[PDB]
């Protein structure tokens, strides 16, 4: 039910943006466990110690996002 | 009243050590596993921007320094 | 001894981690969970030092490799001696 | 010598305390059962009260700090 | 395994080369084939001369000749992508460590068997209260 | 122990056991634990200790002295 | 009548009297040591002779932190107010964070000029939505 | 296509480019656009920090070796302009705020100032009255005694030399921006190192030297004379008028009435009157003397300007570098030098160790040479100038020092190639250093136990009421033989091995209690059993550093732990809690430690300096002779314990940083406790990590979710290696402010 451009909320309690909000990007074919691939305007902690920056993209199961 | 703030001040931050350490020991967001990684490890790596001292034990370290100082006021 | 290295149904066969194990601890095996077709693994977790290059390379929203220390052996505590 | 023997055992004691709850979290804490208590509802709102201890640390330490500062100057 | 050929590299000795530990305890092998005589980084310190043909070369640990790999793989005109890296006890028995299969392990091969596989996210592991007293963590069960 | 952390020191024991295990008449002794660095945990408990043990003593020493020199 | 017993005007202490004889001059004035002298003179001194501050709440010592408070509360209120408006107009400008290590100095000073009424659109803010965000709206770690 | 010149080529081996980097404002508006990670946007504060840590690393910014030469270049001449406005701003502040004037017409009765502080708040107390009704803040710069030995006169004088400053200061910005800009030297015209040593030696150092000799024969020796004879500043005319009039020459130096034939026909006897070679003080000032100092920098220059032809350039005569480096190999080190001419003309950072180690050495090497050959007039008299200027060298040898083990480390990480380096010296090096790093190792420790271990059995001694079984002069002595032998080889020297010297060249070594005013210049500095302890002490400390230092160089590349530890670069936290835990292993990380280890180096030796020249050396004379120490002579008994440092030095001498409340001094004593504070600061730092710090901004930046106000450059806790360097800086700048200010309100309180 999720297309591109969506705005969900994170569901997965480990996940670093849970609570926070990301926008779909794409949904792969079937078969797959975490299809929902959801970008996110903050950056997690991903990096070697000094980076500038981190990861802005995750794969997700659709039942660990929430409509918005 | 001056050296009672000061006495107020170490108080409240050895206190927030000791409960950010307790509050934070089952997980965070550097480390969203970390009651599976124990009360005291060494780390979890430089990884995910560094997490040197991040063990409730840690906090524990820390909080000792500045129940040292408390008691020193 | 040795520490434990898992590798999580999160995985996205991106391989990373193994290129970065300088141990050779991992391998990447057939897998049908993710697009990549294939998944990390730790059959040689006996010569893991444990310091965690993989865990710094994985992509995945938390790692999906996850390397928990444990036991300390010669091997494990890298000693030449 | 009794008042500081004394002091700094409490200190000893305290820290332990908040040590040994720490471990309690980690190793004992059981989500199912203690499950929307006293006890759970503090780690639901841990990010308030370690934001506000951080902020009542910061407003004594600030203050304290600069009322000795000045009168030094 | 069986046993092991290749010519030394060229080099006049070094400090940070093997121990006691080497006769006493376990060493690790690194053969390669080489197309001239060209020179390479000791991951114990200095400076060597690999040989045309073929070389062995005797290292303390796994991770020195694993680094000795990649140096081989990444640092050379012609790449050496040829080197293979045994564990040699002292009673002679030779084992065949890396790579594994006859393949690098950062590129996917049929026949190899997963382990360390958890079939479920970090967030699913079991509560450590509801395993305490067994000897066992999250990650174990 | 604070301040320096381990890996510099596990180099340094490295240093000094090839340095035993090169020195004859030294060599005809050998450890039966190898040694290495203190831990990481270890390194902070280790340092914590000494600062505290320091701390207690240096002011325990003040205190009595002074109070008993000056008699109150 | 008899209330802070253990402490004297200071026009009435003669070691504050002593002192204030021959206090120091604070900047090129050669009387603001006679100006300190009959301004300290009004409040509460003590046995040093140092004029001591009530910050008990009485209106009689409403100068020693009532209205320093006020003062302080407003200034820090409409610096507070004024960054966070900033903050939160830059969010949808496409790319917030250059703006905010490169000042938008035209809207800076806009919303700077516009902190006079920081209290009221605190209110205002509380009132509608805008102040306060809902828990189950902000990112949390595990518990 | 900016100002284009001619091309000043002279037919040499100069090769520019005519305009490789254009000039533009634009990216000014884009901070982080010399790094390709930066310049994509900020996300994280950790973009903020790394702005400023890679801003000089031009070698990761671009990989050509010519235009990091050229940045390096054009960044010399931009420090030199800042060097340039730093000393002109000193002229101008003495012309036109300070009471240069005044203490030259009176030096023994008033006190050097400059700096007048605007009165508010009450800060004005700091205006002290340094004489003749002035009222300022006291400098031990010693700016006041460089200006009379130079020939300084008038304010106007300092005035000319402050606007110099400045124009010369614009003339190094606009040379760097026209050589980085427009002519932009090739690489080739660096690498040419034969000819830029020739030109340093004899046209840097030889011909400044020369010239300086020229001043001070012209201008500095016949004020100086002037001055010292007391004909006051306002009657000794101007230092042209010398020139104007040879005749006021020939009247106070007659050698100038023969002319310049005595140089030309080598006849330099008659040239006696003012190239000498006394050795000993200026009774009048308590300075060297002038015409030591003239004859000294010609010699020097004629040394230096010679020195300058022994390299090959464009004429086929001088010396190939290479040659003579490969020349050298022997049975021990299989080919020597073969590939250091290479690596010393490709690597910038290899030459920056080498320039560090030296140049740091050189610098404590003038430290410990100014205080004991006062080279200033009146420089001995003020203690405070003395210990201030001693304590300063020192500081900045010992960093220089730590900075050339941190370029030695980044060489080996970035510029090392195993093929240009095959069994040559650094080869072999690396292939034993096992071996050097644990003997290095094992003469720590000895240090360490027959240093301070000899200070811990002297206090457990006398605490037991034993002081016959003490390390002590009066008891189990260790007398420093052999530098008492070369001190009395030094007193005997004039007359004898130095025939030409009149006096000894330091009365440190020897002889008599030169003395100017109430206060004692310079005497025999005694050595006993306390200053072996405090030098072996010295010995033991500079090992350490060393040992440290040397051991981050020589495993920048491998160790048994970490066998890739070189593509893990310079700088960098550790590899993992595995292996036991390797933190620290990095280069970067040694030069870290380093730096702890030189501090406490650094202060034991001020903190000697200090308490010997109060305790041996300054003091009062009286008319009859008597000699009344500052301190009472109070070493040899209190220095030989822990106890006796803490109390009779630290406790006794800190009394007048503490009392300096309500005076002049006060800035002092409130540095002081800044210093303190700083110190403990520090210890957050170091002590803990970043994990936990991270953690507590989690919990901050959800309170400011809560209300809205969080930032779109998410906060992020220090990086480990910041944590470390902020930790370590704030550690230097509370200590070295704590004695800063603990030296200063000493040296200023005894008069
Ligand atoms: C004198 C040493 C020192 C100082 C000043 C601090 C300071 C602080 N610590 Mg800390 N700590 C120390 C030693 C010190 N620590 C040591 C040795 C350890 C053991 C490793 C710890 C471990 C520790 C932990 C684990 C924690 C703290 C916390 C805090 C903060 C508590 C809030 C507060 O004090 O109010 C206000 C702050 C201050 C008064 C300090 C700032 C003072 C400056 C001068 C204010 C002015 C800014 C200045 C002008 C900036 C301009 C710079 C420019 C001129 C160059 C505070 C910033 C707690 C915290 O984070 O609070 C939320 C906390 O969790 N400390
Ligand atoms: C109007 C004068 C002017 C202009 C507009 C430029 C323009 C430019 N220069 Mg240039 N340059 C100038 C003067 C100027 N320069 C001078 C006087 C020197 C001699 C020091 C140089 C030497 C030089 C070098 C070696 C390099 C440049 C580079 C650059 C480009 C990078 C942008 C930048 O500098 O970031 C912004 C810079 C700042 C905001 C400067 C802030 C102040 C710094 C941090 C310290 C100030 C020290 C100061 C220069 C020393 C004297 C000051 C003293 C008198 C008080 C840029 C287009 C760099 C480049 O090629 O880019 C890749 C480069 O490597 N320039
Ligand atoms: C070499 C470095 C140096 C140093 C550190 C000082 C230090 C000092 N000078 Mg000096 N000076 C220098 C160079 C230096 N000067 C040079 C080269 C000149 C010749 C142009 C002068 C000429 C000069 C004069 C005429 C005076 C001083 C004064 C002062 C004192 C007050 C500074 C002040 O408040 O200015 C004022 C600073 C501001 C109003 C703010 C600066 C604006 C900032 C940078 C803008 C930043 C935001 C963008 C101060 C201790 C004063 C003094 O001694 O008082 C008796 C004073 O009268 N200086
Ligand atoms: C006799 C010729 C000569 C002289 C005087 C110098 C002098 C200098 N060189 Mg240079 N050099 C030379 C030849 C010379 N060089 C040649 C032939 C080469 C090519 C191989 C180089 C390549 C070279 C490089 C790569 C670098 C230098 C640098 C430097 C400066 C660093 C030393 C310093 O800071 O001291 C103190 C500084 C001063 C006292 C400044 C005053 C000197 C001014 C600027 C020049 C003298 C004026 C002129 C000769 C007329 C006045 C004298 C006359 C009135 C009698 C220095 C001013 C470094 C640099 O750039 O520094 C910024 C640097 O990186 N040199
Ligand atoms: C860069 C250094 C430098 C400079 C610029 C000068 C410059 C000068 N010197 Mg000098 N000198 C120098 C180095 C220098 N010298 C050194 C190293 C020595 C020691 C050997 C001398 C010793 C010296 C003597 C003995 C004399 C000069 C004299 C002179 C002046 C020449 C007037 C003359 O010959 O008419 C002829 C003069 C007469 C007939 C009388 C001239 C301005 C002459 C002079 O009178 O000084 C003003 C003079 O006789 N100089
Ligand atoms: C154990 C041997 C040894 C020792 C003791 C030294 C020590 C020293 N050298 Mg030397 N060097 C050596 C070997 C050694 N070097 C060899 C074998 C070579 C041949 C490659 C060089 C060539 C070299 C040059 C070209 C220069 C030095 C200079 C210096 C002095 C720098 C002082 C300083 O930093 O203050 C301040 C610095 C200056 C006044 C001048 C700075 C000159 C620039 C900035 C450094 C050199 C640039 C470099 C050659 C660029 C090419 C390298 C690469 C990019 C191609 C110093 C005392 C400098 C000097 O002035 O000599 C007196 C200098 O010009 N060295
Ligand atoms: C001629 C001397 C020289 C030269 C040109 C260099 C050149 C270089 N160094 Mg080096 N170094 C030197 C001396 C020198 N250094 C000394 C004396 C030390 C011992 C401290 C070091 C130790 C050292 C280390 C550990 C490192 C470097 C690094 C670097 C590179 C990055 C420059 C940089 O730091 O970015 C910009 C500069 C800064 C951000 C400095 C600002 C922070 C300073 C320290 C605060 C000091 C405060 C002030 C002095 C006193 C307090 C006042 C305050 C309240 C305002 C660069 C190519 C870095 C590198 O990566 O190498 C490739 C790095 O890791 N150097
Ligand atoms: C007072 C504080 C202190 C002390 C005593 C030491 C001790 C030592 N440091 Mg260390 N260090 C310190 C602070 C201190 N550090 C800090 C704050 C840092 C952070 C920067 C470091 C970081 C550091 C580094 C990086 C290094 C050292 C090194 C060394 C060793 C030098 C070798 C030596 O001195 O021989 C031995 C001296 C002693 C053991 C001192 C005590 C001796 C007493 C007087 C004799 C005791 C008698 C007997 C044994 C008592 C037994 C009791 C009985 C009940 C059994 C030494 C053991 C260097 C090293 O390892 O050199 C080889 C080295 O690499 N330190
Ligand atoms: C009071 C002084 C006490 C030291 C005396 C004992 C010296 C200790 C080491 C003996 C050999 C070194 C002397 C010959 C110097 C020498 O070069 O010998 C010759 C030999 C190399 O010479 P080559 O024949 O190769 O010469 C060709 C050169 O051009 C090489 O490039 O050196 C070595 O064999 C390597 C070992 C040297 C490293 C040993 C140093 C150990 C540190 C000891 C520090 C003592 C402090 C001294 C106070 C300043
Ligand atoms: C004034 C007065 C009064 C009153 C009093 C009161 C009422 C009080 C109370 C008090 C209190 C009330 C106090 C307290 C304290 C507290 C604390 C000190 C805490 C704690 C805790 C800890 C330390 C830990 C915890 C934990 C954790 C961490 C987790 C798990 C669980 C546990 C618990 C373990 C009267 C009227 C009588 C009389 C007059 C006077
Ligand atoms: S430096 Fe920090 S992250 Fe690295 S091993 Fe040590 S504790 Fe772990
Ligand atoms: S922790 Fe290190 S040794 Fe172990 S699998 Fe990961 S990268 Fe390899
Ligand atoms: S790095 Fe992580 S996601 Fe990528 S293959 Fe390894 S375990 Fe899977
Ligand atoms: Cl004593």
């Amino acid at each position: 039910a999720l297309n591109r451009g969506d705005k969900v909320r994170i569901k997965r309690t480990e996940s670093y943006w849970y609570g926070d909000v990301g926008t779909v990007a794409s949904v792969e074919k079937s078969g797959i466990l975490y299809p929902v691939i959801v970008r996110f305007d903050r950056v997690n902690y991903n990096g070697f110690s000094g980076s500038a920056s981190g990861v802005n993209t995750n794969n997700f199961a659709e039942n660990e996002l929430e409509l918005v | 009243f001056l050296v009672h703030h000061a006495i107020a001040l170490g108080l409240h931050t050895t206190a927030l050590i000791l409960i950010k350490g307790a509050l934070d020991a089952r997980g965070s967001k550097l480390m969203p596993d970390k009651k599976d990684f124990g009360y005291s490890f060494p780390c979890d790596g430089p990884g995910r921007g560094g997490t040197c001292d991040i063990s409730a034990w840690d906090a524990f370290y820390l909080a000792m320094f500045w129940m040292l100082n408390t008691l020193g006021w | 001894m040795s520490h434990s290295v898992k590798i999580y149904d999160t995985c996205i066969g991106c391989t990373q981690c193994v290129r970065a194990c300088p141990l050779d601890v991992l391998e990447m095996v057939p897998w049908d969970g993710c697009k990549a077709a294939q998944i990390a693994s730790s059959p040689r977790t006996e010569d893991c030092v444990g310091c965690k290059r993989c865990e710094t390379a994985c992509p995945t929203d938390f790692l999906s490799i996850r390397v928990y220390l444990g036991a300390e052996t010669t091997r494990s505590m890298g000693l030449a001696y | 010598a009794l008042y500081t023997h004394h002091q700094y055992i409490a200190g000893f004691l305290m820290v332990g305390a908040f040590a040994h709850g720490a471990i309690f979290f980690v190793r004992d804490y059981d989500p199912v059962a203690n499950k929307d208590n006293v006890l759970a509802r503090m780690l639901e709102h841990k990010e308030a009260l370690i934001s506000h201890l951080s902020w009542v640390s910061l407003f004594l330490g600030f203050h304290t700090l600069g009322l000795y500062v000045h009168n030094d100057v | 395994m069986t046993e092991l050929s290749g010519q030394p590299p060229k080099f006049g000795g070094s400090t940070g080369g093997l121990l006691s530990k080497a006769n006493r305890e376990e060493k690790y092998a690194i053969t390669w084939t080489s197309a001239s005589e060209q020179v390479f980084e000791m991951p114990t310190g200095g400076a060597a001369i690999m040989n045309e043909g073929e070389n062995l070369l005797y290292l303390a640990r796994k991770e020195q000749c694993l680094a000795l790999g990649t140096q081989l793989r990444t640092k050379f005109k012609p790449k050496i992508q040829d080197y293979k890296i045994y564990r040699v006890y002292p009673s002679g028995e030779v084992q065949y460590l890396h790579p594994a299969d006859g393949v690098f392990p950062e590129k996917v091969n049929e026949g190899r068997e997963a382990q360390g596989t958890k079939t479920r996210r970090i967030g699913q592991n079991p509560e450590p209260v509801t395993i305490k007293f067994s000897g066992k963590a999250p990650y174990e069960v | 122990f604070l301040i320096s952390w381990r890996g510099y020191w596990q180099e340094l024991i490295e240093t000094i056991v090839w340095a035993h295990e090169r020195t004859p008449l030294a060599n005809l002794v050998r450890w039966k634990d190898k040694p290495v660095a203190l831990s990481i945990v270890q390194a902070r408990l280790v340092g914590l200790a000494h600062f505290t043990v320091g701390y207690v003593l240096t002011y325990a020493a003040f205190l009595i002295a002074s109070t008993a020199g000056k008699f109150g | 009548a008899d209330d802070f017993a253990n402490l004297t005007p200071c026009s009435e202490n003669p070691a504050y009297l002593a002192k204030s004889k021959n206090f120091l001059n604070t900047t090129n004035d050669p009387n603001s040591g006679k100006i300190r002298a009959e301004r300290y003179a009004s409040a509460l001194c003590g046995p040093e002779g140092y004029p001591h501050l009530i910050v008990d709440g009485r209106f009689t010592h409403a100068g020693d932190f009532l209205i320093p408070s006020i003062l302080f509360l407003y200034i820090a209120g409409w610096i507070g107010w004024v960054g966070r408006s900033y903050l939160i107009e830059i969010r949808e400008s496409k790319n917030p964070e250059m703006q905010e290590v490169v000042i938008n100095v035209p809207l800076a000073i806009k919303k700077m000029l516009g902190g006079f009424l920081w209290p009221l659109a605190a209110v205002g803010e509380y009132t509608s939505g805008k102040l306060v965000m809902k828990d189950s709206e902000i990112p949390t770690s595990p518990r | 296509m900016t100002i284009s010149p001619p091309e000043r080529e002279a037919k040499a081996k100069v090769s520019v480019d005519n305009n490789p980097v254009p000039t533009s404002f634009e990216k000014w508006g884009k901070p982080g656009h010399f790094d390709r990670t930066l310049a994509r946007g900020p996300k994280t504060t950790t973009w903020i920090w790394n702005l400023h840590a890679n801003a000089h690393d031009f070698d990761s910014q671009t990989s050509d070796l010519e235009d990091v030469s050229r940045k390096i270049f054009s960044a010399h001449f931009g420090h030199l302009a800042v060097v340039f406005v730093w000393l002109s701003g000193m002229y101008f502040h003495g012309a036109k705020f300070s009471n240069y004037e005044g203490w030259l017409a009176d030096p023994t009765h008033i006190k050097p100032s400059a700096q007048v502080v605007w009165p508010i708040v009450g800060q004005g107390i700091l205006n002290g009255d340094v004489g003749g009704g002035f009222h300022g803040i006291q400098i031990t710069s010693g700016l006041f005694y460089l200006w009379r030995a130079s020939g300084f006169t008038d304010s106007y004088q300092l005035y000319c030399t402050a606007i110099g400053g400045l124009v010369m200061a614009a003339l190094m910005l606009f040379a760097g921006w026209f050589h980085y800009h427009v002519k932009a030297p090739k690489l080739e015209w660096f690498q040419n190192v034969e000819s830029m040593m020739n030109h340093h030696l004899a046209g840097l150092l030889g011909l400044g030297s020369l010239g300086w000799a020229g001043h001070q024969i012209h201008v500095s020796m016949p004020i100086n004379k002037l001055l010292d004879a007391g004909v006051a500043p306002k009657d000794i005319p101007l230092p042209h008028e010398f020139i104007l009039e040879p005749s006021k020459m020939a009247e106070l130096y007659p050698s100038f009435a023969q002319g310049l034939t005595p140089f030309f026909t080598l006849n330099w006897g008659v040239y006696s009157d003012f190239l000498t070679f006394k050795g000993g003080l200026n009774p009048v000032t308590g300075g060297l003397w002038l015409s030591d100092t003239a004859h000294h920098h010609l010699a020097i220059a004629v040394l230096f300007i010679i020195a300058g032809h022994m390299y090959r350039t464009n004429w086929g005569i001088g010396h190939s570098m290479k040659e003579i480096l490969e020349a050298h190999k022997g049975p021990f080190t299989g080919e020597g030098h073969k590939g250091l001419y290479e690596i010393l003309t490709t690597s910038w950072h290899a030459q920056l160790a080498i320039n560090l180690a030296l140049l740091g050495s050189l610098t404590i090497i003038v430290a410990q040479h100014m205080y004991a050959m006062p080279p200033y007039p009146y420089q001995a008299i003020d203690y405070a100038t003395q210990l201030s200027l001693f304590t300063h060298h020192m500081w900045i040898g010992g960093f220089l020092i730590v900075g050339a083990g941190a370029h030695g480390a980044i060489f080996m990480v970035r510029d090392y190639d195993p093929a240009k380096n095959v069994n040559n010296l650094l080869d072999r090096m690396l292939r034993h250093r096992d071996a050097i790093i644990s003997h290095l190792n094992w003469v720590c420790i000895f240090l360490g136990f027959h240093s301070f271990g000899l200070y811990i059995h002297n206090d457990t001694m006398r605490a037991l009421g034993r002081p016959q079984d003490m390390f002590s002069d009066t008891a189990i002595q260790l007398q420093p033989i052999f530098a008492q032998w070369v001190q009395h080889l030094h007193t005997l020297a004039p007359g004898a091995t130095a025939p030409n010297a009149l006096a000894t060249a330091s009365y440190a070594f020897g002889g008599e209690t030169i003395a100017v005013a109430g206060k004692v210049a310079m005497m025999p500095i005694t050595l006993g059993t306390a200053d072996f302890m405090v030098h072996h002490i010295h010995a033991f400390t500079i090992h350490v550093t060393a040992l440290i230092l040397l051991k981050g160089v020589l495993y920048a590349r491998s160790s048994r732990l970490v066998p890739d530890k070189a593509n893990l670069g310079f700088r960098f936290p550790c590899d993992g809690p595995g292996r036991g835990g390797t933190c620290q292993v990095s280069g970067w990380d040694h030069v870290f430690l380093g730096l702890f280890w030189m501090y406490n180096s650094l202060s034991i030796v001020i903190f000697h300096f200090s308490w010997k020249m109060q305790s041996d050396v300054w003091g009062t004379v009286s008319p009859d002779g008597s000699v009344t120490h500052v301190t009472l002579g109070n070493f040899a008994q209190s220095a030989i314990t822990i106890n006796g440092w803490l109390r009779d030095f630290l406790w006794a001498q800190a009394a007048n940083v503490i009392n300096s409340y309500g005076s002049a001094l006060s800035a002092y004593g409130i540095m002081f406790l800044a210093g303190h504070f700083v110190f403990a600061f520090s210890l957050m730092f170091l002590f803990s990590g970043r994990g936990y710090w991270q953690e507590l901004i989690e919990s901050i930046v959800w309170a400011h979710n809560k209300l809205n106000v969080a930032p779109a450059i998410q906060p992020r806790a220090l990086s480990i290696i910041q944590g470390r360097a902020v930790g370590v800086a704030h550690y230097l700048l509370g200590g070295i402010v704590t004695t800063w200010a603990f030296f200063l309100a000493r040296s200023l309180s005894i008069g």
